[PDB]
């Protein structure tokens, strides 16, 4: 009795975020390719973000021969294919199947560095318009060539939230950040997994979620000297990169000793969030 | 084989600093402990890394084995081989302190890289006239950290005013001399008596 | 049965490395999924290493070429018990 | 030939990390029968290998943060009920591949050890766990 | 990632200090239950878990003047009677804040035991407390 | 015990000292070794024993 | 030559399953006639052989889900009206074949003894049998 | 497959607690009535079934403040009347639902034994009840 | 042998001499860190599991 | 199983309640409900 | 049934020719003991030099055999198809046999610097 | 292996080669103990131990 | 450790060296320091207790 089975890469979807990737004022997305792949080699989606298959989702993909793998910049998604070929599943699939992933966080610090109002809304990305009670816009989630990070366009609440996740069937423990549902077919060709008589697409559908890193004022605030003083534009906050401050033009009331100071970057654990600018306070 | 093993150890630490572009690095064989004496070997020893056997040992799991050969209807007899482990240290005695720290930095990146070395590993000149002996090798690399009580001991033999070092331990030097003692014919008729008692 | 065991066992491995590591893992694998079936009755043998074998591995199963293309190949025997369907019962007189 | 040394080593576990301190309990054991007659010559006893046992298994690592998976694996205890798993250690050479493999059979914890605190020394923290098992089969080819 | 040190470390106990010298004592087992029916092929057993079992905890500081914790606990027994407390251990990062949590509850002073007094030697004076609980859990996220 | 150690190795003369432990110096050369393609074909053999 | 252990056995009373923890009372005796008259130079009697016995036989095992197979048979009693069955049992070999074979006829269930329970008692629940019959043949060849 | 243990279980026989610390006599038996007649080839008997039994049940617990039950139910009997119940005995699974359940018809408190008291002595005060009854039934589903 | 230790360290010539132990110097820079308010509103959610 | 608690920021809390002084504690529980209606429904039996 | 067979060798006390055989006609043992062999052949290929720092490939221009003691020493510019810049700086280690591309035309060994 | 131990055939080996070995009779060189036929035989099996023999061989 | 011992007494600045153990040197002046004659005559006398 032999027994054979081949498998392909059936979708990919890449996860960014610029408070690790950007290093100061230089953006990722500028960057070359020696430059992006040596801020790549210290990032892991993985430190703050946790991605897994509903029940249903994990049902199906049994069935359906789909397997899960994961990268520190990404995620794959393989299916079986019949013996002898390189485009078609093993198992017919259909315009309306889908598959459902929630997303979940493990950094305490996410809603101070990640600049995105997520004060009670689910944050929602698809290849296909849903069906919601009340009256809404959308886009689909972007692709890999194009530009843009995750915003309020992707944010739900109300009767339009409370749908979507009793569609999902969540666990009444919540916790969840956001739910991402991909179709077999979805609004444009281009967004679709297959083709019209069910083959596989020759080119891999390549999706992006990218995530846009917080800016603030910074303060130094001198005890024992009694001072106080402010920056005059603001930074970005970075996990790695540094910003140098050394002239006095740079601040707001520098003090009379100017020349023999250090001024220290701020981290992310503590800062003010207002209507206008957020502030970080350093002490000296 | 003592000399040779650490010569071709000596080249291959000198080309790695060739490929790196450094032309003030090079690696000697000779003995730390006269660094200081002030007595004709000292102006050799300046300005640079100095590599030198401290330590030996006998390898024990391998002491008993025997060593005959059995060939046709014909046996020779021959003593058992030798096997003995080393204790090595390299020593920087650069003129700027800022140096060695940058050479020992190169060594310990050098032996995180690379661990084996063979006859076809290595890249020493085979034509050689005083490495016309060796044929056939292999050893292995690993690094040695001793605590404060073994420092003590180790610089008391050779000085006792330390300088930036590493410590490593090779493995498997053999040392044979691989000749005959005796020579004898096989066992070919068997005869049995057996009596009443 | 067996094969649906085993098969989930080896799909754990799809975009794993082809190497060493790997192929000591999946002969584990099978070998304690086949020694409790042994336990329990299923197979024939005085013992587990007359009941069945598991092979995997360069030089055992594969070749360069498998390396080269991305295959995996396992081999496995296993001791089966069959039924007795026909009971014949002679009769014949005591002699004495 | 060359001897083996004993501190590059794997575990395949079924957890995230695979880098561990020390390992110890290997081993295997068989119970003696002893019988004598009295109208034997010798006055001794003759021997025969019985029923067989097999000792607990101990594993050592560094505490790091957000890694709570011996909690994990010892909070699956359910009564008489416990997730049972396959254990592969592994001895590597030079280039980093097996040499000798131990093979663990329906392994499950029943030892959960954390640090103790203490203020003057300087020293890291290392957790320890016992496992029981039911077999041991040893590979080197 | 960078492992953990054991000497930064802080426990609520219902008293006024927090600060110790040394903890010991956190660890969980289970008993194990066997088994073998005599038509078994394999001829060793088979293992089972069963009831669980907690160990007592000593806690050590030093001695200072009008601080009398230790014995003010240990008089609250009356007869089958005393006061049960919850109990917190936590090992800190170097900003002071949590990273492993050992949670305690009802706690009870069994043994108290003092200095011992030597003329001799430069000491300083070690108080211990030796306490009996009812289950722990480690957190670590 | 200690300090008898390790002024001995630096002239047996102590002066005014502190002493400190640095922690973790990361060193790595980063090189590669090898390149291979992953598992994509699993074939599986039963027979009769 | 050595002798055989006692631990590897299979029984067949009718039932789903062989395999038991403990088996006793195979057991053959016989009655003692004795006489002794008068005139006889010895003052000691002379023996002969009276009329046969066999004793009751026990059998043990654990408990397990679903499996209810001895009240089932005990039940089968109605009045003076019961199941009988030929009860075999088998000492194995290393091939797991016989060598030493008890043959029992007619056994029937005198006694089923259920499981004692106790709240700090770690231990298998275990119960068993009395069975009475009527001959016993024992083949060895 | 692994047997079941013996520690968690329930008892409701029309008190106000379930929990007890020991449990025992759930057992069944019948009579042997034996024959034999003169011509018979063979010098043993026949053996059929006689009469049926049951053992009594003894229960154990200890004491607390407020609970009289058991000498509330033993104080029922007057002369030849006493208040009877029915017993349900239940060995528990990790959900704490039934596996193994016996089944008691009409018992009542034959004696009621109590606490002995030591002045050295360090332990629980424990009660006990012996109960007669009319049948046993043995489910295991 | 703990004279041997202590005069090792000083030169291997001992002269006329007293040893004493200092208790409690102490040593803090008592600089600010973070500043933040207290408690002051406390809001409890249930939900029926 | 029976409940959960949950504490913390990222978990109930933001960076403006810790601003303004707030703590939010979250907590669930799994309650038992008791029978009202038995249904006894009886026929002859077949044989 | 296990197989793991990489061949059969069968002698019989008479062959195809004299010179094969064991035994005389008479049954007497041949008075020239006879010796028989089997040696095997060793495999060649190209060898690919990646010096992934410089970001540089090389090859060599024939084949060149596998063995597991000897040393090959390639040290001109000749030798190589496309050699560096800097070839005088380099230094090319000898591979080994534990990876090997086999083709129907050329076999390959890459070697990293 | 049955057949050898019938007719007093034994193997022997060395680093580079293997010899068999037959008893004779007493008194002379080349007279096999028990008489030998044209049509027996000794049938040998090889098998591999080297995991990298096919890459380089 | 052993090490330590040996080049301590033989000034502190070791050389490249082997170390061997020779066995049974035998020492002995061979000289007379008496000389007797041997037993050649016995007597036994018994008494009664």
């Amino acid at each position: 009795m032999q027994v054979s089975s081949s498998f392909r890469s059936f979708l990919k979807l890449d996860i960014l975020h610029s408070y690790f990737l950007n290093d100061g004022e230089k953006d990722f997305s500028s960057m070359n390719e020696e430059e992006s792949k040596t801020q790549l080699k210290s990032y892991n989606w993985k430190d703050f973000l946790e991605i897994y298959p509903s029940q249903k989702t994990s049902h199906m993909m049994r069935g359906n021969k789909i397997f899960f793998k994961s990268f520190n910049d990404s995620i794959i998604l393989a299916i079986k294919v019949e013996s002898g070929t390189e485009n078609q599943p093993f198992n017919e699939l259909y315009e309306d199947e889908s598959m459902t992933f929630l997303l979940s966080l493990k950094d305490q610090y996410f809603g101070n560095y990640t600049d995105l109002d997520l004060a009670d809304q689910l944050l929602y990305f698809s290849n296909k318009t849903p069906v919601l009670p009340e009256a809404f816009t959308f886009k689909p989630i972007d692709r890999i060539n194009q530009s843009g990070t995750v915003g309020e366009e992707y944010l739900y609440e109300g009767e339009n939230k409370k749908h979507l996740l009793e569609e999902a069937h969540l666990n009444p423990g919540g916790g969840v950040l956001g739910i991402i549902q991909i179709y077999m077919k979805g609004d444009t060709p281009v967004l679709s997994l297959i083709n019209n008589d069910g083959t596989l697409k020759n080119s891999l559908p390549h999706f992006k979620i990218h995530f846009s890193n917080r800016k603030s004022t910074w303060k130094y605030i001198n005890l024992k000297d009694d001072f106080e003083t402010e920056t005059k534009k603001d930074y970005p906050l970075t996990k790695f990169g540094f910003i140098l401050l050394d002239k006095k033009s740079d601040f707001i009331s520098p003090p009379a000793h100017f020349e023999k100071y250090v001024f220290p970057n701020p981290d992310a654990r503590r800062i003010k969030i207002t209507p206008t600018k957020n502030y970080s306070e350093i002490f000296i | 084989m003592i000399f040779e093993v650490l010569k071709i150890l000596t080249d291959e630490v000198n080309q790695n600093f060739k490929g790196l572009e450094m032309e003030d690095s090079e690696v000697v064989l000779n003995n730390v402990a006269l660094i200081d004496s002030q007595q004709d070997v000292a102006t050799e020893l300046q300005n640079k890394v100095i590599l030198s056997m401290i330590n030996l040992r006998e390898e024990v799991t391998m002491k008993n084995f025997p060593n005959n050969v059995l060939e046709g209807t014909k046996v020779t007899y021959k003593n058992p081989k030798l096997n003995i482990n080393l204790f090595l240290i390299f020593c920087a005695n650069r003129t700027g302190y800022k140096k060695s720290l940058s050479d020992l930095s190169r060594i310990l990146e050098f032996f995180q890289h690379k661990s084996v070395f063979t006859q076809s590993n290595t890249s020493f000149d085979r034509d050689l006239e005083e490495m016309e002996n060796v044929k056939n090798f292999r050893f292995t690399m690993e690094l040695f950290t001793p605590t404060f009580e073994e420092l003590n001991y180790i610089w008391g033999t050779l000085g006792g005013r330390q300088y930036p070092s590493v410590f490593y331990k090779l493995n498997l030097i053999v040392i044979d001399r691989d000749a005959t003692t005796s020579e004898e014919g096989v066992i070919t008729n068997i005869h049995r008596n057996y009596e009443t008692l | 049965m067996a094969e649906e065991s085993i098969k989930k066992a080896t799909e754990q491995f799809v975009f794993e490395p082809n190497d060493g590591n790997t192929w000591v893992r999946v002969r584990a694998m099978i070998e304690n999924f086949l020694i409790l079936q042994w336990r329990a009755g299923a197979l024939a043998g005085a013992k587990p290493e007359h009941a069945f074998y598991v092979k995997v591995g360069l030089g055992q199963t594969m070749t360069a070429q498998d390396i080269l293309e991305g295959n995996m190949n396992v081999e496995i025997g296993l001791a089966v018990v069959r039924p007795a369907e026909f009971i014949i019962l002679k009769f014949s007189h005591k002699m004495q | 030939s060359y001897p083996l040394s004993k501190f590059h080593f794997s575990v395949e576990w079924g957890g995230t990390k695979i880098g561990f301190t020390e390992v110890s309990g290997l081993d295997l054991e068989t119970e003696i029968i002893e019988y004598r007659h009295g109208a034997s010559p010798e006055y001794s006893k003759i021997k025969m290998p019985g029923m067989q046992k097999f000792s607990n298994i101990t594993l050592k690592r560094g505490t790091f943060k957000s890694d709570n998976e011996y909690f994990q694996w010892y909070n699956t205890i359910n009564l008489n009920k416990v997730e049972r798993r396959d254990l592969t250690i592994s001895l590597l050479n030079e280039e980093h591949e097996p040499v000798v493999t131990w093979k663990v059979k329906n392994a499950w914890p029943l030892k959960v050890q954390s640090t103790d605190l203490k203020g003057d020394g300087n020293e890291v923290a290392i957790e320890s766990m016992e496992l029981a098992h039911e077999g041991l089969v040893i590979q080197n080819e």
